[PDB]
């Protein structure tokens, strides 16, 4: 889920940016090097809503670089334990299901649900099909699933989705 | 039988009045351990032998294999049955079926290397898999060879320049896309370079550890004077006899026989004697 | 450690204000409006508009007055912020469904007035 | 048992005129060679042209194989044309006084010069082709101005008939 919390970052600014556009260069550098990053504690950041303040720039002795502590507000999104999360479904292989909730490589195995749900290769678009063939889980539809697991994969997350709870189907 | 219990691992109770209690191992002994597991919501401290225990893990934790055919591989479990436990590896998405006793709780990162080798002094290569007595090396063929240990080592050119189909300059650790060849459509990262070939890596590609080779033009960016006695035949040092210590295309370092000096002389003023 | 059943959060998140799906959508589209207004600036990678279309095609609310109204009625009753976000973003249809979604909703609120507030939000969903 | 797979002065004059017009404009040519016979013919025809017009801007050839071909062609004068054998007493025509070894084409120095590429693609030609694209005279003549001058190495139909 999407939170809105306070983050901290340090900016090493080269002396070539010590001009009238210094603080703007600091914001541009922050926007450059906080986007597309994930951590095992504060979650995957989405975007920087605003920057609270730019700290005092301490000049490092021995280097020209200046260290700028930055306090800012960023949207974070990580898996949670015991929570139901909306998901996106894509094409189905002969082994598993490809689900992508933003950057999440969430997977559904054969040891998370009872045998009321099956998959067949006879249909030209592969999809999850029951015996009654009422609910269809194919590419680009709305489902709900529960995640309990979380792992770190070098700014990537590996998790497992569950479908044990009822009414976790299409709207 | 055999027992291999390590501290920090999660174990359960399978029989007795204290069944279904999961705790963390602190120490281990030989046969009758009298182990001390840190149970959940329990401050009073218990004792359990080795036969009563079983390596049961919670769902979604980093596991490693201690022995068997699947040893040396890590992953995350999906569901622990009575005796049927499955996991997916960190390298490939192949389902691994392991016994519950053959699993341990560790926080280390999986290993899953890639140095430049020389099969013969005209061909370079990169090893894809470490074996006991052989090297599995993918050269510029697309075919993996199997050679002995005693290949030689060549100095890698980390400052080499390669050209793609757009005639753009690329270097080491650059992401390039494949738009031509037998494997067009994939994407790789530059590790080593040649005159007309480039080595590529894709972490999602599962064949030979992600190593591959593509041609450079089918991608797109996403002295004899040394040691010789010479005579300075011109200039202020004319007539001095010396031995060239170092030389370039223009100047030469001449070690004068008569003095203790080594001087820089233009090579147009030197005559080999 | 952390869990939703016992509402165990990391200790730093005592003021972690949580934004609803349409709130994220309006902030992200405002960011694109300012980015289009910002000349000579490079665009961001696939993650931003990926999240933007995820907030677009799964949006529960469409007008900011609906978010204002649901917040203005929800802070009066005693809710946790995470519980408030879960109730306002899960979009339930029945009361027993609302109990069966999250274990932290078990016994927190009376069933009849929970049915009443789902009736209110189902009147103000579009 | 004969081969059966298939003007020259005009083609040679046109190629020499193209090379001279490109080198007199200050630009550098990057003509590639793939065969040894074509390379030696191009070098000897160039060298007699450079000696005849008496202009001193350099011509260079590359690789450690074309040099070996040059040495072997120098050592096999009796297997050459009538002019090379007859004027050998004056000078060895394969001992080039204008075509010299290319130390990366004089480190790709500026100015008008003639460079022979090792292949006819492959290495030691694509770097020159990319380094000289979009230049003043980027004349590269395959067998960014591109010219087409082809020299036949085999006999034609009338030669087989003869």
């Amino acid at each position: 889920m999407f939170y809105h919390i306070s983050l901290e970052h340090e900016i090493l600014l080269h002396p070539r940016y010590f001009g009238p556009n210094l603080l703007n260069t600091v914001k541009q550098k922050l926007f450059t090097e906080v986007e597309g990053t994930c951590t095992g504690k504060y979650g995957f950041v989405i975007a920087v809503t605003t920057i609270d303040n730019i700290g005092a720039g301490v000049i490092q002795p021995g280097r020209g670089f200046v260290l700028y502590p930055v306090k800012y507000k960023a949207i974070v999104f990580r898996p949670f334990k015991g929570e139901v999360v909306d998901a996106v479904v894509t094409q189905v292989n002969k082994v598993g299901l490809f689900t992508e909730i933003g950057p999440m490589s969430c997977f559904i195995s054969r040891h998370s649900i009872p045998s009321e749900m099956e998959f067949d290769p006879n249909s030209n678009p592969p999809c999850y099909k029951t015996m009654d063939e009422d609910i269809v889980i194919q590419q680009d539809d709305e489902i709900r699933l529960k995640i309990v697991g979380t792992r770190v994969d070098k700014n990537d997350i590996f998790a497992i989705g569950s479908l044990m709870d009822d009414y976790l189907g299409l709207v | 039988r055999e027992h291999n219990f390590q501290p920090g691992d999660n174990v359960e109770v399978c029989e007795g009045e204290l069944i279904n209690l999961q705790g963390k191992i602190l120490s281990v002994d030989g046969n009758k351990i009298t182990i001390m597991p840190k149970h959940e919501d329990l401050k009073d401290m218990l004792e359990f032998p080795a036969q009563e225990l079983r390596k049961y893990f919670k769902m979604g934790d980093h596991v490693k294999v201690i022995a068997g055919r699947f040893e040396g591989d890590t992953g995350l479990i999906v569901r622990v049955e009575e005796n049927f436990v499955i996991l997916f590896s960190d390298l490939t998405m192949h389902e691994l079926k392991v016994l519950p006793r053959d699993l341990q709780l560790c926080s280390e990162t999986a290993s899953g290397w890639g140095e430049l080798v020389q099969l013969d002094p005209q061909t370079v290569g990169v090893i894809v898999r470490l074996e006991r007595e052989t090297f599995q090396v993918l050269n510029m063929y697309g075919k993996v060879v199997t050679v002995r240990h005693q290949v030689t080592r060549k100095k890698d050119n980390r400052f080499a320049v390669a050209l793609d189909s757009e005639q753009n300059n690329i270097h080491v650790k650059d992401i390039v896309k494949v738009i031509d060849g037998p494997h067009s459509g994939r994407e790789g990262e530059i590790r080593h370079l040649f005159r007309s070939f480039a080595f590529l890596h894709c972490k999602k590609l599962v064949e030979n550890g992600g190593m591959f080779v593509c041609k450079t033009r089918h991608l797109v960016l996403a002295n004899e004077l040394i040691g010789q006695t010479v005579r300075i035949s011109q200039g202020p040092y004319k007539g001095y006899i010396g031995v060239v210590k170092d030389a370039t295309e223009s100047t030469a370092r001449v070690e004068l026989h008569s003095t203790c000096q080594t001087i820089s002389v233009d090579r147009q003023r030197l005559t080999t004697v | 450690e952390e869990d939703a059943s016992q509402l165990i959060f990391p200790k730093e998140f005592e003021t972690a204000e949580t934004l609803l799906n349409s709130e994220v959508h309006m902030l992200l589209e405002h960011r694109k409006q300012q980015n289009e207004s910002a000349e000579d600036e490079q665009e961001l990678s696939e993650v931003f508009m990926k999240t933007l279309n995820y907030t677009a095609r799964f949006s529960r609310f469409k007008n900011r007055e609906t978010i204002a109204s649901v917040r203005s009625l929800l802070l009066q009753k005693k809710l946790h912020k995470f519980e408030l976000a879960c109730l306002a973003n899960l979009c339930p249809e029945t009361a027993e469904e609302s109990k069966a979604l999250i274990p932290s909703l078990e016994g927190r609120f009376e069933d009849e007035e929970l049915q009443q507030i789902l009736d209110d939000i189902q009147t103000k969903r579009s | 048992i004969t081969e059966s797979t298939y003007s020259k002065r005009c083609r040679e004059r046109d190629f020499l005129k193209k090379v001279h017009e490109t080198v007199e404009r200050g630009g550098k040519v990057l003509i590639p060679v793939f065969a040894l016979g074509r390379a030696q013919e191009l070098c000897i025809l160039l060298e007699t042209f450079w000696e005849r017009m008496n202009l001193k801007v350099p011509i260079y050839f590359s690789t450690g194989l074309t040099e070996k071909a040059n040495h072997y062609y120098k050592l096999f004068i009796p297997w050459t044309n009538q002019k090379i054998r007859k004027t050998f007493v004056q000078r060895n025509m394969f001992e080039f006084k204008h075509i010299k070894a290319f130390d990366r084409a004089f480190a790709d120095n500026p100015g008008p010069m003639v460079v022979f590429a090792t292949p006819g693609h492959a290495g030691q030609s694509l770097q020159i082709f990319r380094k000289w694209a979009g230049n003043e005279k980027n004349m590269v003549i395959m067998p960014m101005q591109v010219e087409y001058m082809s020299f036949s190495a085999h006999a034609d139909a009338k030669g087989i008939m003869q």
